[PDB]
RNA sequence: UAUACCGCCAUCUUCAGCAAACCCUGAUGAAGGCUACAAAGUAAGCGCAAGUACCCACGUAAAGACGUUAGGUCAAGGUGUAGC
């Protein structure tokens, strides 16, 4: 019986300090803006890009910091009301720092080949009653081939907010909350790691506040 | 003799030949007359030993015959089975609801509707031709839920609720604008079925296909002209129908998105105009641009229609009932 | 094709009992004896006129019995008798039951002048063993 | 009357698949669903497998699954219609 957890988190813009988490210069230096050429560029993602450096695509940094915003100040709002999220990787560039991040991080994770269909007929594969994934995360949203990966259709199928880092192949359109930006360099997958554990363990500790504070009565 | 005696399952099996029980003779009271202590009396409360005469028994036994061709009469009890559309046809019937859920989800509320039957002949390595059976289910009470599926396999109930249950996981909606009429007209060409509809108001009747009649009764629609034109494929023309229902342009969007008001002279009213919606926020001080002799393609049945140029000998002939 | 005791399988929905649910050599590994008697052995007489009482018998405690049993029985000898091991299903009452298996005992005693007294065991679920 | 069956047996069978219940795809058509440096397939159930006997678990024994052959049998028993 606690109808504030409604009303309280959803008032003020970037509750927990969304913005203050990441920085435009900080996010620049991972050279995050890069992107690959335009043949390999996709249709739908011309407004999300910005220029292009010889053939090399540059995705204007505001917009995806909008997105990043967003999709953060999502993901702590879902924290507070207590949900699960879903990190998908398969380039196996990174799997083990994903995999340490998703131990660091108080939810799960799959960053390995996806069967057919493991969320879809998860009443028959999975648990009867099981608490599927109430939001995703996608590291490397290209897998091994040049395929988007059926997670955004398994999402369209069940309607789950999906976030990632859409990169010029795949369609943003398909996912709710896109951020367009490099998905191959070090520094800007290990940069976006840490913002999103520091984000997950502030919404945490906001949570954890606020019950104090219901509780204080 | 005795080596000629085995079971009875088996000589029904052979009698019945489907390849390429003791009711009536009681085990209890004996089939000779006679009385005794066990049953026939009261149950060991006059315990003795009698005997009955063979005519008694003979009349149990016509009593039996005769229970067992009463049993036979029942089994010849006729029932209701409702037409659908063509006599003898699961065209236009319906059926049960869907089930619930495993957690809930009382889907029971919609109505199932079964449309067409189609006995598919496709040969095979060894099992020759497979019967296999394909059906389009559209399941929906109404208020804009509801939604057509599929659902193939080689039987009839079986392909039923897999239809049923994949129309409950796939429920498709549509913006409706007060339960009787569609917004506005709609001229598509989906493949190879065209679809001429036509705004008509409350009691002008149903002049559809039978298939269309009911996806609209499940739907909520009341009455609505709409011209089967092209050829008449019912999936092609459920999926456009379906493809074109979900692509309307509401009132209050497209008042949002323009700014005007939606201006109208209602016939069945007075010169009184009442506006039907109004934008969230801005509103466009400007007029449109009223341009004469605009570029609307309409169709040239609207015009033999207008102008009651039609004729045929089968025109605007009555319909039946229902 | 043969097809003696095993059973062909169309649909895993078959539910078959514990003894029909065999194939009929592993009267050596898994299934038993049911019937038995020194007539097949190497080599004693009194066969034939054991196996016709047996087959008569099975019948007959099947007849007597109809669907009241939850398999098939399981013939024994010890003495001048002829024990039936049944699993009886739970059908008629059991005052009934009483009144039949002693009019039968009776019947059966006054007939071949040996008293083949039988053992029930009153089961109301048939004893499914496998779903062929 | 077995070219109407129960029941029985024979080749393929020198084989490896055969399927209920689900999901995806083909602008949602009859239909297909395989790529482990992994692209949608999950598969209780039967069989191969597996398991068990004499001298072991080997050699010898039991099984050779769904189905073509309207495979043969009134000729071991009854058996859809007819009759002495
Ligand atoms: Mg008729
Ligand atoms: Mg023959
Ligand atoms: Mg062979
Ligand atoms: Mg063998
Ligand atoms: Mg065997
Ligand atoms: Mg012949
Ligand atoms: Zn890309």
């Amino acid at each position: 019986f606690n109808d504030k957890i409604l009303n309280e988190p959803l008032k003020h813009s970037d509750f927990f300090n969304v913005k203050e988490l990441f920085s435009v210069r900080s996010l620049f230096d991972a050279r995050v803006h890069l992107g690959h050429k335009a043949g390999c560029r996709h249709r739908f993602m011309e407004p999300y890009i910005f220029g292009s450096r010889l053939d090399h695509d540059i995705i204007d940094l505001e917009q995806t910091a909008t997105h990043l915003q967003l999709a953060l100040n999502f993901t702590a709002h879902m924290a507070y009301r207590k949900g699960i999220i879903l990190f998908i990787s398969r380039n196996r560039q990174f799997s083990y720092l994903i995999e340490n991040m998703a131990r660091d991080c108080g939810e799960y994770a799959h960053t390995r080949y996806f069967r057919g269909g493991m969320l879809t007929n998860a009443r028959l594969l999975f648990g009867p009653t099981v608490r599927l994934p109430d939001l995703i995360i996608f590291l490397h949203t290209l897998n091994n081939i040049f395929e988007p990966h059926v997670a955004v259709r398994d999402a369209a199928k069940m309607n789950i907010p999906t976030v990632g880092i859409v990169d010029t192949n795949c369609n943003p359109c398909l996912i709710t909350y896109p951020v367009p930006g490099n998905d191959d360099s070090p520094l800007a997958v290990h940069l976006y790691c840490r913002l999103f554990q520091t984000a997950i363990t502030r919404a945490k500790e906001k949570r954890q506040q606020v019950e104090a504070l219901y509780r204080l009565q | 003799s005795f080596f000629t005696k085995l079971t009875a399952d088996e000589l029904w099996k052979g009698a019945l030949a489907e390849t390429g029980l003791n009711r009536g003779q009681i085990i209890g009271e004996g089939r000779y007359g006679f009385l005794w202590p066990g049953l026939n009396v009261p149950l060991m409360k006059v315990q003795t030993i009698a005997q009955r005469s063979k005519e008694e028994q003979e009349k149990v036994e016509a009593d039996m015959i005769q229970q067992r061709e009463e049993w036979d009469r029942k089994k010849k009890m006729k029932v209701k089975r409702e037409r659908g559309w063509s006599g003898n046809s699961w065209g236009g019937i319906s059926l049960g609801p869907p089930d619930p859920g495993p957690c809930g989800e009382t889907y029971e509320d919609f109505d199932t509707r079964i449309l067409e039957v189609r006995n598919v002949f496709t040969m095979t390595a060894k099992e020759g031709r497979k019967k296999s059976i394909r059906v389009l289910v559209a399941v929906g009470n109404g208020k804009g839920a509801a939604g057509f599926s599929i659902g193939k396999a080689t039987d009839r109930m079986d392909a039923f609720r897999k239809a049923k249950n994949r129309a409950v996981h796939h429920l498709h909606y549509i913006e409706r604008y007060e339960d009787h009429t569609i917004f506005h007209d709609i001229s598509l060409r989906f493949k190879r079925t065209h679809i001429k509809m036509k705004k008509q108001p409350k009691g002008y009747g149903l002049r559809c296909h039978r298939a269309i009649i009911t996806i609209c009764r499940l739907i909520g629609i009341k009455d609505m002209y709409a011209k089967v034109s092209g050829s008449i494929n019912m999936l092609s023309l459920t999926q456009g129908l379906f493809r074109g229902l979900s692509r309307q342009e509401t009132h209050q969007q497209l008042a949002d998105k323009k700014g005007l008001h939606v201006v109208e002279i209602r016939e069945e009213c007075g010169p009184l105009p009442i506006v039907v919606a109004s934008p969230r926020g801005p509103l466009r001080k400007d007029p449109e641009p009223e341009d004469e002799v605009p570029d609307v393609k309409l169709d040239w049945e609207d015009v033999k229609t207008a102008q009651g140029m039609k004729r045929s000998v089968w025109s605007n002939l009555k319909r039946a009932a229902t | 094709k043969n097809r003696a005791a095993r059973v062909r399988v169309s649909k895993g929905d078959k539910p078959v009992t514990y003894e029909e649910a065999h194939a009929p050599h592993y009267i050596a590994h898994r299934k038993g004896w049911l019937s038995l008697h020194t007539g097949n052995l190497d080599g004693e007489d009194h066969a034939a006129e054991r196996t016709v009482e047996d087959v008569f018998l099975r019948k007959f405690m099947w007849g007597t019995f109809p669907g009241c049993l939850a398999d098939q029985l399981v013939l024994k000898r010890r003495g001048n008798q002829l024990e039936i091991c049944a699993v009886v299903l739970r059908q008629l009452s059991p005052h009934k039951y009483y009144f039949l298996v002693g009019y039968s005992e009776t019947l059966l005693s006054y007939f071949y002048k040996c008293p083949v007294r039988l053992h029930l065991q009153t089961v109301p679920s048939k004893v499914v063993y496998k779903y062929l």
